[PDB]
RNA sequence: AAUCGAGAG
DNA sequence: CATACGCCTCTCTGCTTATCGGTAG
DNA sequence: CTACCGATAAGCAGATCTCTCGATTGCGTATG
């Protein structure tokens, strides 16, 4: 993680991604001030490990890609730091049945 | 269709594809040679148009076929046009793949590197590898180098490729999805920008030169640069043919084939076909068939085939360029009239031109050039009227009828009456079988007159007979020889069928245009009667077509097949639709007069004799029509046994529910209430409340509230226990009932009913009189003048005018003065009705029928009986005229509540000209926006499911659109069918029927084949997970245990149920107050909630749309229909009215509060200066700009804006602002005292002023009382006069003094349902994120969409999505399911950003054929043959394209039989 | 067959 | 004067496109 | 220095239930 303000350099963007499977993430203070997983809004969301996720999808019989999804560039994929392809778990407070638990994935 | 003829064979997809110009010549049968399409003597020519190899045509046997008229299908032909012409479809694929394309080189102007990088990505994306496709860009790390990364990417594409195969990821034909479809097409659009970006060609070195179009069927170039040539000769408006064009092109795709077959194939390319870039140039015309070309006699009139025009057409240009060939080679041996030849030869240029024209209107209308103009193959079928939507989602259909409905009360509310007429001319093929020789054959001997009777027999050689033209003794020959054997052996397996006419015993299809909802097309039982030819309907069904009989008609469609007629019977037939699936609400009941004759006959005053009370019943009952239990008829006591045995009204209905209730059942012990308030009946009266037990009524009364559009009824009930059949019975028994009741005791009304008493009339006139000083005091008040000033007075008319013609006062004092007349109208009926009515309730009919529900209203009975009250227009009063009149009789500017529409007349007596004015206007306006009102839901109606119409529930529980994508795992996360949710937490009902509702949830009978014992264990367990973690923020707490129906299949597993319920079923059995114990309650509750879940299958997304669509006809942030649009139909981040919520800290003040937010709240420039002078001096051309600046003490705290504050503003933006509009104006041209001296600080700051600013010449700020602030101005003499007022304003009041961005107000409004909030006029929640002293920052919850979605995340989105759709149905309490407002939420963020319902929104679909009859069915259907897309036919419009049996419901599975031998 | 006009719910 | 053959101006969303400069080769 | 590009207000393409009646259908000029 690299903690930016202001603005971080162009020129110095470009080598994210070039590195090694061992990756490097940045996050702007403007986003830092306020955790938004606490705001109550924003429902809590988790993680997914291999074995779950492939019990999942033999459960639903289905492919990879026709989850739900959620964008790279969510905020709280930033937070989670969520890589393509991790199954989020989210949490759903619906009023209709109280605790409920949906997906998207990170395409 | 034919039942008896089967098709073996079956279309299972289709995939567009481009026409190759040999396989046409291979197929056609003949060329297209000359232009005249017919000669005389009535004959075709050959090589014409109507060349019999093209079909036949009017008894000219086919050359081709040899068949005639009703056998030839057509045959296709050839055109061949010598210069190829562009395919006006793919213009712009032509103009996006020849540009960017280095003719010197042969390839793409861009490195060989990207474009090998872009074509690997494809290929990846082909199989359906997405996270593989973006990791291929960590290669990057000049020949062996470049091609070093070509061989690592590709031998890293295929590793890929080749795990993706061996796990399973992939197939061979590739994995398509929509989001593959939508990262497919957001790379190919990439990758065309990036290749149509470049300058000189970078694999090369060299310059290409550019391209131009005016249009379609326009070409052009360019030349090269001064510079340009220099360049390219140290690296070594012209128009182009559509040949060279061609040639260009044909190059550059055989050299970039990789590249094109990665984009010109979206699935894996298994046939290796090339892609050749003639695809895009039409070498030769297709002829469509005489069949399809065919002219209609309108009269004698004939009619020449548009088609046919423009086909003659193009072969015109076609031979004028061919015969000027033939010249052009005169000219070759005679190479000196060189001239000449250029004059021909430009000759020919034009006719190229011309004939591409001549192609392009042939096939776009709009893309011709000319200015009636001919339809074109695109307009065929393009919109509304086209093909797609006019001849295939919706057709004219056979054995169908129409005519004027009739109430008929006589009839079972499952019924329909069904004129003689019709039921002579619609038949039903009945195939003859021994078990129907016995009808059938007597249908053929009454034949097509005599109902019941037939009009066709269809042999079993499948010919056809005719009985219309026979005799009575050869219909008897052909009925005695109906069935028998058939001596052909290949019909062996068929029999006759009889057209047989509609008897009672069929059900036809009842549809009332326009048909917002479901409920609106039902299934009805005909019953066939020899009255009138009009359809005749029971009154129930009014409610749910939305019907009535003021000359309504409503097509009757009969189903032709028994698939069709048990589809009608069990999933479509009136009676189970009680409720609709919108709200769970009931829709059906008896209306008006039933509704009022039962608040008679079940008022404590009716009392009915022996005689009486068995007529009522044997006249509702009938047992020998099946209305009864017992196989004869039963009794009850009578209430009174001396003198004389009377009954009563209530024993009536109990005995009434005791015939058609089935026995040795517990009656339904119901606790409920009516319309009707205890003091109506007198002093203690208990008839406000229902109290019905054992099947007995034992108190108050029946009403609307227990039959028809209310809730938690008697009927209600009896469909809750009995199913929706023995509802739909009672309410035909009721409807039987109340009808011979009214006979003998009839209802009316009259004058009598609508007048008042002396009392009455003298209240009503002393509270009415108080009117005069209640509007002048409105007024006076408005305009914060002094109370009580007489209405003359100057001061007050000037405010009044100065109201008048401001629209934002206007609409203050409007408000404020119909709030004052309607308390006092509010005063009049509450004083007046009911105590001053001569005739009084029950009497008082109309009185009566208000209160009942059956018809009107308390505020209906008010305005005839008390008081018309205040006219509304729009949200105001009244117009008023310029001159400020109201009317003309009305005095300019008057303060008076009749002249401001309130009209104290009541339609009793009378209302006077000047009030019947005011209400022709409100009523006028209330018919304009109810006709506006039906529109406008159409197009949202129709947007929704054409997006939704294919999404249904998953035989997994789980809804997810018919490509498979998955929207949602749960239906609202419980799985709760909104029909059957009618009483799963009415606890109290549940158990107090517990004996009954057994009886239907048989748990020895539902036991076996289930599991009962692991969901109730698993749903313990994780209660007491749930409970010992108590309460603990969201983010907190654990997530060990999941909810059951999650792990354990809902409908396999007992107990397997939501938390809600849970939690509310624990709740309510905390009474602990009684047989029935808790153990079989609880298995039975949970039983209910296995059985109240929605079927696989079911058209949710359609349920949805219409759920979210037809309650929008009756429709400061936006609301209503232009809210719900803008939330789901465009999805608009530019959102109208955005606002923020802020939670503020429960320990701080109001005061503190009102600081903060003026604190935060936008302040202009332009809110302090009273006024700002500009002196334009010439004599160089000098303008002093002093600014006049409000008191400061007043604006200081009220702005919370310091001098110092002011001061730096003005020092930094006004004036460079200023200074930038004055230059730039310029530029476009051409195309109070003081002291001369404050201090050596103040000149010092005026130095760095003219220092900083360009042409400022001084500069003085008051800094000890900031009232004036100057600063002298020039310019050159060259420039004109200039306004210096205007430019001055609008930079003023651009200007900001302190505004915190997206922020232009901060308001503090009124606390509602505690929690007290902080709205602003603006979303931007990096700005109060700091400000955490005072806001609840971790609760601040906004208006907008796509700034949550981009600040918060998409589950925040989709809260809000739905918070926001609820909230506009919340204004009028059109209370929708919280579950087909998140249907639509989170199938509106499906694709993880805020997606609309629009074509954009479904762009990325496999089903193009959706697309296509959705709109712009040229662009989707290029998208579609350009990317070989192989529609895949599971999408319902797909379905309904090709004709293949809709997936949804009955289609989601298939039918097998098991044969008995080998 | 389109266009224009009258209407029905 | 019949008969026959062609030339001609009072909405809203969402994607065509901006002029110019920031800034590493 | 300048190309690569990343972002700045304007032109255009396509949107905005079912039904029953009736009336009428662009002209100019050339040969016999
Ligand atoms: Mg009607
Ligand atoms: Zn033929
Ligand atoms: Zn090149």
């Amino acid at each position: 993680i690299f903690v930016y303000q202001n603005n971080i350099t162009p020129s110095a963007m470009k080598l994210v991604p070039s590195i090694p499977p061992a990756t490097i993430e940045t996050f702007n203070e403007a986003a830092l001030v306020v955790n938004i997983t606490h705001h109550e809004l924003v429902p809590k969301h988790i993680r997914l490990s291999s074995d779950e996720k492939r019990e999942l999808l033999k459960r639903y019989r289905l492919k990879e890609s026709q989850l739900p999804r959620i964008q790279r560039a969510d905020p709280v994929a930033l937070y989670l730091g969520l890589k393509r392809g991790e199954v989020v778990k989210i949490i759903r407070k619906s009023e209709t049945s109280g605790r409920y638990a949906s997906y998207r994935i990170c395409m | 269709m034919d039942i008896s003829k089967p098709v073996g064979s079956e279309i299972t997809s289709v995939d567009f594809g481009i026409l190759t110009a040999k396989e046409i010549r291979n197929l056609s049968a003949k060329q297209i040679t000359n232009p005249t399409v017919l000669d005389n003597l009535g004959h075709p020519v050959s090589g014409g148009l109507y060349d019999l190899a093209l079909g036949a045509f009017l008894r000219n046997l086919c050359s081709t076929c040899g068949l005639d008229e009703k056998f030839c299908p057509g045959h296709q032909g050839h055109i061949e046009l010598p210069v190829p012409c562009y395919n006006p479809l793919f213009f712009n694929q032509l103009y996006i793949y020849l540009r960017a394309s280095c003719l010197f080189c042969h390839h793409f102007r861009l490195k060989s590197v990207e474009v090998h990088r872009y074509a690997c990505k494809l290929r990846l994306l082909q199989y359906g590898l997405i996270d593989e496709s973006y990791k291929l860009d960590e290669i990057t790390l000049s020949s062996t180098l470049l091609n070093e990364l070509k061989s690592k990417r590709s031998e890293y594409v295929d590793m890929a490729i080749a795990k993706a195969l061996s796990d399973g990821r992939t197939t061979e034909r590739g994995s398509f999805t929509a989001t593959v479809n939508d990262e497919r097409k957001k790379l190919v659009h990439e990758f065309h920008k990036k290749l149509l970006s470049r300058g000189k060609c970078d694999n090369c070195g060299m310059f290409s030169p550019k391209f131009r179009k005016d249009g379609f069927t326009k070409i052009f170039e360019t030349a090269l640069n001064e510079k340009q040539i220099t360049n390219n000769r140290v690296k070594g408006s012209t128009y182009i043919l559509s040949t060279e064009v061609k040639n260009i092109l044909d190059t550059v795709f055989r050299k970039e084939q990789c590249v094109l077959q990665y984009v010109f194939h979206s699935r894996p390319n298994l046939s290796r076909k090339l892609v050749k870039a003639d695809s895009f140039f039409m070498d030769v015309l297709v002829v469509p068939p005489t069949r399809f070309r065919l002219p209609s006699k309108l009269g004698e009139e004939v009619h020449e085939n548009s088609q046919n025009q423009l086909l003659s057409k193009v072969l015109t240009t076609s031979l004028l360029i061919r015969d000027l060939n033939d010249d052009l080679s005169k000219l070759q041996k005679d190479k000196v009239s060189l001239e000449d030849r250029r004059v021909i030869f430009s000759r020919l240029m034009n006719a190229f031109v011309t004939i591409q024209n001549d192609v392009n209107a042939f096939i776009d209308s709009t893309k011709a050039q000319g200015r009636v103009p001919i339809p074109g193959v695109k307009q065929a079928l393009e919109k509304k009227e086209g093909l797609f939507r006019k001849h295939m989602m919706g057709k004219r259909v056979n054995y169908a009828a129409r005519s004027v409905i009739s109430p008929d009360p006589n009839i079972e509310t499952n019924e329909i009456g069904v004129p003689p007429v019709f039921a002579v001319k619609l038949t039903y093929p009945e195939p003859v079988t021994a078990y129907n020789i016995a009808e059938l054959r007597q249908a053929v001997i009454n034949g097509p007159d005599k109902w019941p009777g037939a009009t066709q027999i269809q042999n079993e050689d499948g010919s056809l007979v005719s009985l219309i033209g026979m005799s009575v003794e050869q219909r008897k020959a052909l009925a005695n020889q109906l069935l028998t054997p058939s001596s052909n052996v290949s019909t062996h397996t068929l029999n006759k069928k009889v057209y047989r006419h509609i008897k009672n015993r069929d059900v036809v299809l009842m549809n009332r245009q326009p048909t917002l909802h479901k409920a609106s097309m039902m299934g009805h039982k005909v019953r066939v009667l020899p009255n009138e030819k009009t359809l005749r309907l029971h009154y129930a069904n009014t409610g749910a077509y939305n019907a009535d009989f003021d000359g309504d008609e409503m097509n009757m469609h009969f189903p032709q097949n028994e698939n069709a007629r048990a589809e009608a019977l069990n999933l479509a037939n009136t009676d189970s639709q009680y409720l609709t699936p919108t709200s769970g609400s009931p829709v059906r009941g008896l209306i008006q007069d039933h509704i009022s004759a039962g608040v008679w006959l079940t008022s404590k005053d009716s009392f009915f004799t022996r005689e009486q009370y068995q007529q009522y019943i044997y006249g509702c009952i009938r047992p020998e029509d099946g209305h009864t239990t017992r196989s004869k008829i039963v009794t009850l006591p009578p209430t009174i046994f001396k003198p004389y045995p009377l009954w009563t009204g209530k024993q009536i209905i109990t005995t009434v529910l005791l015939n058609v209730t089935p026995p040795d059942m517990p009656g339904i012990n119901l606790i409920s209430k009516n319309k009707i308030k205890n003091e109506y009946w007198g002093k203690g009266s208990l008839e406000n409340e229902v109290l019905f037990k054992d099947g007995a009524l034992l108190c108050g009364i029946l009403d609307k509230s227990q039959y028809g559009a209310s809730k938690y009824g008697i009927v209600h009930s009896l469909h809750e226990v009995y199913g929706p059949e023995v509802a739909a019975k009672v309410l035909s028994v009721l409807g039987r009932l109340f009808t011979n009741y009214i006979t003998a005791t009839a209802f009316t009304c009259g004058m009598d009913d609508l007048r008042l008493t002396a009392e009455g009339n003298k209240w009503r006139t002393d509270i009415l009189k108080t009117s005069v000083d209640t509007g002048r005091e409105a007024a006076a008040e408005v305009t914060n003048l002094d109370k009580d000033t007489p209405a003359d007075d100057p001061e007050l008319l000037k405010r009044l005018q100065e109201i008048l013609r401001d629209n934002n006062k206007s609409g203050i004092l409007d408000a404020v003065t119909s709030s004052k007349v309607n308390a006092i109208t509010s005063q009049v009926v509450s004083k007046c009705v009911p105590d001053g009515t001569m005739k009084k309730f029950p009497c008082n009919s109309m009185q009566a029928m208000a209160l009942s529900g059956a018809k009107g209203s308390n505020v209906n009975v008010s305005q005839i009986m008390c008081l018309l009250g205040q006219q509304a227009l729009e949200g105001r009063r009244v117009p008023v005229m310029v001159s400020g009149k109201t009317l003309p009789s009305f005095k300019p500017y008057e303060t008076d509540a009749m002249a401001g529409g309130y009209v104290k007349g009541r339609f009793y007596s009378g209302i006077k000209p000047q009030e019947y004015y005011f209400h022709c206007m409100a009523g006028r306006e209330g018919l304009i926006d109810t006709a506006v009102k039906t529109s406008r839901s159409g197009y949202l109606q129709r947007c929704l499911t054409k997006q939704l119409e294919g999404v249904h529930v998953s035989y997994d529980n789980s809804i997810r659109d018919a490509d498979g994508t998955l929207v949602q795992f749960m239906y609202g996360g419980d799985a709760i069918d909104i029909t059957k949710e009618s009483h799963m937490t009415q606890f109290e009902f549940c158990l107090d029927n517990y004996y009954a509702l057994l009886k239907k949830y048989n748990p020895s009978a539902l036991i076996e084949h289930l599991d009962v014992e692991s969901a109730l264990k698993y749903s313990k367990k994780t209660l007491k997970y749930r409970k010992k973690h108590s309460k603990e923020p969201h983010y907190k707490q654990s997530v060990k245990y999941d909810p059951v129906l999650a792990k354990y299949n809902p409908a396999k597993y007992l107990g397997s149920v939501s938390e809600n319920f849970q939690d509310k079923l624990e709740s309510f059995l905390d009474k602990n107050s009684k047989g029935v114990n808790e153990k079989k309650f609880r298995a039975l509750m949970q039983l209910k909630y296995m059985r109240s879940l929605i079927n696989p299958g079911e058209a949710v997304g359609i349920i949805a749309s219409q759920s979210v669509g037809e309650p929008s006809t009756q429709m400061n942030v936006t609301l209503g229909i232009p809210r719900l649009r803008e939330i789901v139909m465009t999805a608009s981040a530019a959102i109208k009215t955005p606002q923020m919520t802020l939670p503020i800290w429960n320990d701080v003040s109001d005061e503190q509060a009102d600081t903060f937010c003026k604190s935060i709240s936008k302040v202009l420039l332009s809110e302090v200066i009273d006024k700002v002078i500009v002196t334009e001096t010439t004599g160089a051309r000098s303008y002093v700009i002093h600014m006049r600046f409000f008191d400061n003490n007043e604006y200081s705290e009220e702005y919370d804006v310091s001098k110092e504050e002011l001061q730096n503003v003005i020092s930094n933006q006004f004036i460079h602002l200023l200074e930038a509009a004055i230059v730039k104006e310029i530029k476009k041209q051409k195309r109070v005292e003081a002291n001369n001296n404050m201090n050596k600080v103040q000149r010092d700051r005026q130095s760095a002023i003219i220092s900083h600013h360009r042409f400022i010449t001084k500069y003085n700020f008051d800094d000890e009382s900031g009232k004036w602030c100057e600063f002298k101005l020039e310019l050159a003499a060259d420039t004109e006069k200039l306004l210096m007022v205007n430019i001055v304003e609008e930079i003023c009041r651009k200007s900001i003094i302190r505004q915190i961005p997206h922020i232009d107000r901060c308001v503090h409004p009124e606390p509602e349902n505690g929690k007290r909030v902080l709205v602003t006029e603006g979303v931007n929640f990096q700005a109060m994120w700091d400000q955490e002293a005072f806001i609840d920052v971790d609760g601040i919850t906004s208006n907008d969409v796509a700034a949550v979605l981009k600040t918060y995340g998409v589950e925040a989105a989709r809260n809000t999505i739905v918070n926001e759709i609820n909230n506009v149905f919340s204004r009028y309490a059109i209370s929708v399911s919280f579950r087909h407002l998140d249907l639509i939420a989170d199938m509106m963020t499906r694709q993880g950003t805020y997606l609309a319902f629009n074509r954009q929104g479904m762009e990325t679909s496999t089903s193009s054929f959706m697309k296509m009859s959705y709109e712009t069915t040229c662009q989707f259907l290029t998208k579609a043959v350009l990317d070989n897309e192989r529609e895949q036919l599971d999408s319902p419009s797909a379905r309904i394209v090709v004709g293949k049996l809709n997936n949804v419901g009955t289609g989601s599975f298939d039918v097998l039989a098991k044969v008995p031998n080998a």
